[PDB]
RNA sequence: GAGU
């Protein structure tokens, strides 16, 4: 069973595994994160909440006053989406916050009842998000890209080889905070541990511990494990634990108990170790020979005189041993340093660090951080303290803390932000663990080590910074001013708030113009993930490290979707099913497998979690609701693939498509396409433009419905019911009582938008799909967006291609194409181009918009109204005048000759420049619409007044319709209510409609519902009448323009741009090309049947590019149309329902191995013939990614198309009539016309505007700029002996004014003599050198 | 890598195999970009000397 | 300079009262100065923005790469 | 976002 739209069009799905989890909402990241920013959740730390409580409540420095924060309210944004887009405004809502000033006493305790003043202050405007997940910035559609960055926490890296002919194995710990200066502990060549604070200079790490309050001996405790050394008589004993020896050649005869245990020289084995352990050894005899060379732990004083002898960390020698036993200390604490496990580390650090106490450590700290500033005691202390222990400066966040705590083996999740000293020491503990070999080195590149920052989290960040500046201002003002009289609203300015926010939104790297070439482009952009931004890398900063492809990317990022060139590796699309976890870490849903059998439960796992478990691929073959089919099965654990048995297998992939991003998922036979071309394929799909006529792709994946759904540019039914009214502008639907609210009325209204301008200048038009009186379900596709068919993505159009070489028209990926394409108007773009005419005010005099245009052809005057505005609907051309404008001139430079002629002929010069609004070069289309914004100062223009009056009556009509449509629903409902328990249709029908408020029947449910709906009329009426007023405050208001600008007119040009040679076209497989020639229909080869070809693609583009999937598409594409052929035939031949039903069903059930079984049977005759009509155009199939249609099943279908199974047909050359000697591959492939139009790519310049400083020609089509003839080109000329051409380029063509003008005149005169001058650039050079006080003179001969 | 791709583009690779190939692909394209600026610069140096 | 100072102190208040922006008329009201004078001051209020300003978000252009010299009568007209 |  299926919905009404699916019943209308099925696409045959060749999917072998059943997709258990439904595709997640693709835009969720954006929606949900932005939601978190504003989410009214008092206890929940999200956005506003978190920011406020972090600094708030702000207590006075004097201590006797305080500012408290209660709660905030978001006003409903003053400007709607449409309105902000119209005026070029940023779309936002007011934030208002309830605050309290509370005042204490000095003298009387701190009696908190002195002055209490409280109220709502305005805290600025917050840019709001659209339904689409997008944002209105300066009246343009932007998206904030997700940002990957290295998570706060601990990173333990190895510099492998690096530096040195040794190649010293040198490790390092990097400490990364969310907020604060950085810590680095690294290994010097000779193994001494150096600290870099804020990675600045290398000091001994011990100095840091000194600052931390540690004594020499305290550090040696927490680092080194002491060894107990007794002196008895003349001999020496150690308290020795059996395990300590472990792997140690003997230097003496080690007499324990009685018997010789360790031979002098014999390597101690594990036997010797357990023997002694079980014997119960405390003390062992040892030579005075052993201790010379060890180290002394504590600082043992000689008690007698008081004199120190062994110091904290001193080398032991023969004579000092005598002194110690002589001082009378029975118990000596020599050190444990064998190397091996516990090496010479902390010992060595202490020696290189001549600094001693806390204070000198703080001094050297301060002197590295601020070298040259005098070490005042409190300054040094405050520096170090504030570096790591300042709450405000230093926040690790739950993020930092959680990862930090996971690396150092802590059960505890959430930390106190500031660096606790345990943490610090633990850090060095774990580094020096790894240096012994205990820890593993971490990879920066681990997904579990990289966090993703969405909308709400970024917003919160920058908002918090606004609050920081607030604190500096606010807290400062809390102390000066007199407390009593002063109110809270005086203290608070919204400016820096809105500034920092709008900084983020507008100026940031991650906020970009949404790509709206097609719905795919938008959707893909929204979920793309960049490694750049604040706290992130740039182009040079990114090496192989992060760019390269990690195994962790599996099911999280598409490995195969990224911009080619220097952006590559940095920006990557989110894989399909993938989402962000709790901590912004990447996660993938996976199926449980309990004891061999595959359960139905899904769990989302992060990368870290993923490493643990053993996962089967989706591709693995599964026994029907039991176990795995093979005894030795295909899976991966701990990031590594191979064979496992059933019982060992813990989890499994949901479907193959979770591996790949949204873009990549749309490609049909990706399985047979090389990755290079795969990459290019996803990229091209992003640039495809919607044509006039949408065509559903012959070869889809099943994802084409989902894609469109989430794009959200299509209009979707949110209740279901029956369509009451259908308009190419309005779709109104009557809901079933099912979804009907007993509160409001049941009529749902969807106003569609036709032909609006996209950011790319592309087409955004909605077509209604269904018909009036059609019964439809919740989530049916009412109206399609641009590149969308009935539910499906209609990216481009599908043509009969023939793979063959032509007479060099298909040379190197070049394309041969039929005139029939233009005949059908396929691949014709609508481009809605925008132009703006600006009437500024100079002090030369205010410019004006009039029809008044000195020395213009009345051809150009004729199309203009009295206001000087182009007529609605007039078709014009490049150069033609649209909007008239006049500007203040000022002549009077009559060089002699001019005065003469002015006298003779008259023609009295009226001062005015030709400011009037010209159309762009070589461009021709129709004016689709015009807009007028007059500033408040100057009075209304004729044209402005009349069009603002047009818009007036527009609002009226639309609003009246609104009220009456919903009123019709209400009234209809009351009759269904009054007729159920009060049988009256005679009396009511013919009574007036508005006289039913006075009514009153049986008292229960009937009466309560009646009153619900009656109050809906009162509400609708007062609602609408102000709803009107609103548009009438907006339209009436003089429109707010930038300073200096009198008035402005926006003009929309509608160009119908026809396909031509030089336009850019591609398929989904990375095969691309330029149109070389459009051949008349006759020229193209034709079938035996007489059907002529559409496009002829070069087969030589295949083999070296290695995308073979396009061939698969071609074959399946012909058979899809072969289906359409036969069906179309039986439609023309009428026939019987039953027979059509038979053919169709046997078609769907074609695969022996198909998943999707559409047993038709139950379908009504209506639905049957309806379906047939739809598949008349060629049946749309679904090979899903990797889980697709095998070649044999394709061959099988080619029999059902009654066409050659090899998919090749013999072709007759339409020119000569000769057959081609062998058959060629023909069939339908899905083609697209790119956003790259030859129309734009054309540009040329002889003379135009030049550069200001260098006096060289400008750049770009925008300035009428010339191309740069670069040093490369120079080199070419030089290779030839071509001196004069070169000199041309250097002088007459560029900066030589006298030279270029003279040579121009010479050319007209037929001379072609050069006569060069001095290029201005060289003079630029001279003067800049002399500015540097460097004398450069050009010496005479 | 020890185990190779036994299959061909004719058959179509799967999850695992296709994934495997991406490493080399991406590496290759990043090389074509970033490793060519070295060669360009080198060339310019030659030019200037000669 | 002192007039500019007034302007911006008042700006804060007015944005908070209105819930939005100050139009020249409404602003001109509260100051009891002629709208023309206000608008003049608003324009004069613009600080020097740099000619060397990287117009290219991608370090493409130092604003200068736009500026043309309209002083130059075109070689067309010189002929 | 193009191509070499």
């Amino acid at each position: 069973v299926y919905s009404y739209t699916e019943k209308k069009r099925i696409r045959k799905d060749f999917g072998k595994r059943p997709q258990v989890l439904d595709v997640p909402y693709l835009l969720s990241i954006q929606l949900d994160s932005f939601q978190k920013f504003i989410e009214q959740d008092p206890e929940g730390q999200y956005g506003l909440e978190a920011a406020f409580r972090s600094v708030f409540p702000i207590q006075s420095y004097s201590g006797n006053s305080e500012l408290q924060y209660v709660s905030y309210r978001l006003g409903e944004p003053v400007f709607d989406v449409q309105e902000c887009q119209i005026r070029g405004v940023t779309y936002s809502a007011p934030l208002r916050v309830k605050l309290r000033l509370v005042i204490y006493e000095r003298e009387a305790p701190e009696g908190t009842v002195k002055d209490i003043k409280e109220q709502e202050v305005y805290m600025g405007e917050i840019p709001l998000m659209t339904d689409n997940g997008t944002f209105v910035i300066n009246g343009t559609e932007r998206v904030i890209v997700s940002q990957l960055h290295r998570s706060p926490g601990v990173f333990f890296d190895s510099d492998k080889g690096k530096t040195h002919s040794s190649g010293k194995v040198l490790y390092n710990a990097r400490i990364i905070p969310y907020r604060g200066s950085w810590l680095d502990f690294e290994f010097d060549p000779k193994d001494n541990l150096f600290v870099r604070i804020d990675r600045r200079r290398k000091l001994p790490a011990t100095i840091i511990l000194r600052a931390l309050n540690y004594t020499t001996e305290q550090i040696l405790d927490l680092f080194f494990e002491k060894v107990i050394f007794e002196i008895r008589d003349n001999k020496l004993q150690m308290e020795l634990v059996p395990e300590r020896l472990r792997g140690e050649t003997a230097s003496f005869d080690i007499e324990a108990n009685g018997k010789v245990y360790v031979e002098k020289g014999r390597r101690i084995t594990a036997r010797h170790i357990r023997q002694l352990e079980k014997d119960d050894v405390k003390l062992i005899e040892v030579p005075v020979e052993y201790i010379a060379g060890k180290v002394v732990a504590k600082d043992y004083i000689d008690e007698s005189t008081g004199e120190l002898i062994c110091a904290a960390n001193m080398e032991l020698s023969l004579d000092l041993l005598a002194k110690l036993s002589q001082s009378g200390h029975k118990r000596i604490e020599t050190l444990f340093t064998n190397d091996l496990d516990h090496g010479p580390y902390i010992s060595e650090t202490l020696r290189v660090d001549p600094t001693n106490d806390r204070l000198s450590a703080l001094v050297e700290i301060y002197r590295m951080m601020r070298p040259g500033e005098p070490p005042t005691r409190e300054a040094a202390e405050s520096l170090f303290e504030n570096l790591f222990f300042s709450e405000d400066r230093y926040d690790l966040s739950a993020v930092g803390r959680m990862k930090f705590n996971r690396s150092l083996l802590r059960e505890e999740i959430e930390g106190s932000g500031i660096l606790s000293k345990d943490d610090i020491i633990d850090v060095m503990k774990k580094l020096i663990d790894i240096r012994n070999g205990k820890g593993e080195v971490d990879d920066i590149d681990h997904l579990g080590n990289r966090r993703i920052r969405s909308v709400g989290e970024m917003a919160e960040n920058q908002f918090r910074v606004g609050l920081v500046r607030v604190e500096r201002a606010v807290k400062e003002r809390l102390s000066l001013g007199d407390l009593d009289t002063l109110m809270p609203q005086d203290m608070i300015n919204a400016k820096p708030i809105s500034a920092a926010v709008k900084e983020f939104f507008g100026s940031s790297q991650l906020s970009q113009f949404m790509d709206q070439n097609n719905p795919l482009s938008e959707i893909t952009h929204k979920r793309r993930i960049s490694a750049l931004g604040p706290g992130g890398l740039t182009r040079e900063r990114a090496g192989f490290e992060v760019r390269d492809v990690h195994p962790t990317h599996y099911g999280r990022v598409c490995p195969i979707e990224t911009p080619e060139g220097p952006n590559i590796g940095l920006i990557n699309s989110l894989s399909v099913y993938a989402q962000t976890n709790e901590y912004g870490f990447l996660e993938t849903p996976y199926r449980k497998v309990t004891d061999g059998v595959v359960t139905d439960e899904i769990h989302y796992l992060s990368a870290i979690e993923e490493g643990n478990y053993v996962i089967a691929q989706a591709n693995s073959n599964l026994d029907e609701e039991g176990h795995f089919v093979e005894d030795l099965v295909t899976c991966r654990s701990k990031g590594e693939s191979s064979l496992f048995s059933r019982d060992q297998v813990d989890y499994m992939d949901v479907s193959t498509q979770q591996v790949v991003s949204v873009g990549a998922s749309l490609i049909p036979f990706l399985e047979h396409d090389d990755a290079n071309r795969a990459l290019m394929g996803a990229n091209m799909q992003r640039q495809a433009v919607p044509t006039l006529r949408a065509d559903k792709p012959l070869v889809g994946t099943g994802m084409e419905r989902a894609v469109a759904v989430d794009s959200g540019v299509t209009a979707v039914a949110k209740r279901g019911g029956v369509v009451q009214y259908v308009d190419a502008s309005r779709i109104v639907i009557k809901v079933n009582e099912d979804e009907m609210y007993p509160g409001e009325a049941g009529i749902d209204i969807y106003n569609l938008t036709k032909y609006t301008r996209s950011n790319q200048n592309t087409c955004i038009n909605q077509m209604p799909c269904v018909s009036l009186g059609e019964p439809v379900e919740r989530g049916d596709v009412l109206a399609d967006g641009p590149s969308t068919d009935l539910g499906e993505l209609a990216l481009g159009q599908n043509m009969r291609v023939a793979f063959m070489p032509w007479n060099g028209y298909n040379f190197e990926d070049s394309i041969l194409v039929s005139e029939r394409v233009v005949q059908e108007d396929r691949f014709t773009t609508i481009h809605i181009q925008e132009l703006a005419c600006v009437s500024r005010d100079t002090k030369l005099g205010p410019e004006e918009i009039t029809a008044d245009i000195p020395n213009v052809g009345e051809a150009a005057l004729s199309k203009l109204d009295e206001s000087g505005i182009v007529y609605i609907g007039a078709e014009v051309t490049g150069g033609d005048i649209l909007v008239g404008k006049v500007t203040p001139k000022g002549e009077t430079q009559l060089t002699p000759e001019e005065k003469l002629l002015r006298a003779i002929f008259g023609e009295k010069a009226s001062d005015v420049k030709d400011s009037s609004l010209r159309v762009p070069n070589g461009v021709s289309g129709t004016v689709i619409d015009v807009q007028v914004f007059t500033r408040d100062g100057v009075e209304k223009d004729k044209r402005a007044l009349e069009i603002e009056e047009m818009q007036l009556k527009q609002a009226k009509k639309d609003l009246s319709e609104e009220l009456q449509i919903l009123e019709a629903g209400l009234f209809s409902r009351i009759r269904a209510v009054l007729v159920a328990g009060g049988v009256e249709a005679e009396k009511l029908d013919k009574l007036p409609r508005d006289r039913w408020l006075e009514l009153g029947l049986t008292d229960e449910e009937k009466q309560n519902q009646l009153e619900q709906l009656a109050e809906q009329y009162d509400e609708l009426k007062h609602e609408f009448e102000k709803k009107l007023e609103a548009k009438r405050r907006k339209i009436t208001q003089g429109d707010d323009l930038a300073p200096g600008v009198l008035k402005i007119v926006k003009v929309y040009l509608a160009v119908k741009r026809r396909i031509q040679p030089g336009d850019k076209m591609a398929g989904r497989h990375g095969n691309k090309g330029v149109i070389s020639k459009i051949n008349p229909i006759e020229d193209m080869p034709y079938d035996e049947n007489g059907t002529p070809v559409d496009i002829v693609l070069n087969p030589l583009g295949v083999p070296s590019r290695m995308n073979i999937g396009q061939i698969l598409e071609t074959h399946l594409g012909m058979a899809a149309k072969g289906i359409g052929d036969k069906i179309n035939a039986m439609l023309k031949q009428q026939q019987e329902v039953a027979k059509l039903r038979e053919f169709i069903q046997r078609a769907y059930d074609l695969g022996a191995d198909v998943r999707q079984k559409v047993d038709l049977s139950t379908f009504s005759d209506e639905e049957v013939m309806r379906l047939a009509e739809n598949l008349r155009k060629g049946m749309p199939i679904a090979t899903p990614v990797f889980d697709g249609a095998k070649e044999a099943e394709i061959k099988e279908l080619l029999k059902l198309g009654d066409l050659p199974t090899s998919g090749q047909i013999r072709l007759y050359d339409g020119r000569t009539g000769e057959q081609f000697e062998r058959p060629v591959t023909v069939g339908y492939m899905y083609m697209l016309k790119l956003n790259h139009l030859v129309d734009d790519k054309m540009h040329a310049r002889s003379t135009g505007s030049y550069s200001l400083v260098t006096q060289q020609p400008l750049g770009g089509k925008a300035q009428f700029g010339g191309q740069r003839f670069g040093e490369m080109e120079v080199w070419a000329l030089e290779a030839y002996g071509a001196a004069y051409t070169l000199q041309e380029m250097l002088t007459v063509k560029s900066d030589d004014v006298n030279g270029r003008t003279k040579m121009y005149k010479n050319i007209v005169d037929g001379n072609h003599q050069m006569e060069p001058g001095m290029p201005e650039s060289f003079n630029v050079l001279l003067k800049e050198i002399r500015s540097l006080g460097i004398n450069i003179e050009l010496e005479d001969e | 890598i020890e185990t190779p791709i036994t299959a061909n583009f004719r058959e179509g690779l799967n999850v695992l195999q296709y994934f495997i190939s991406t490493h080399g692909a991406r590496k290759g394209l990043a090389d074509t970009a970033l490793k060519t600026a070295n060669s360009g610069y080198l060339t310019r140096r030659l030019v200037d000397v000669a | 300079i002192e007039t500019i100072n007034k302007l911006n102190r008042i700006s804060r208040q007015m944005l908070q009262e209105m819930g939005r922006e100050p139009t020249p008329e409404e602003l001109a009201e509260r100051m009891l100065m002629p709208e023309d004078k206000i608008r003049k001051v608003l324009k004069i209020a613009k600080e020097p923005i740099s000619m060397e300003t990287p117009i290219g978000d991608d370090e493409d252009s130092h604003l200068g790469d736009f500026i043309e010299d309209t002083t130059l009568e075109l070689p067309l007209d010189s002929a």
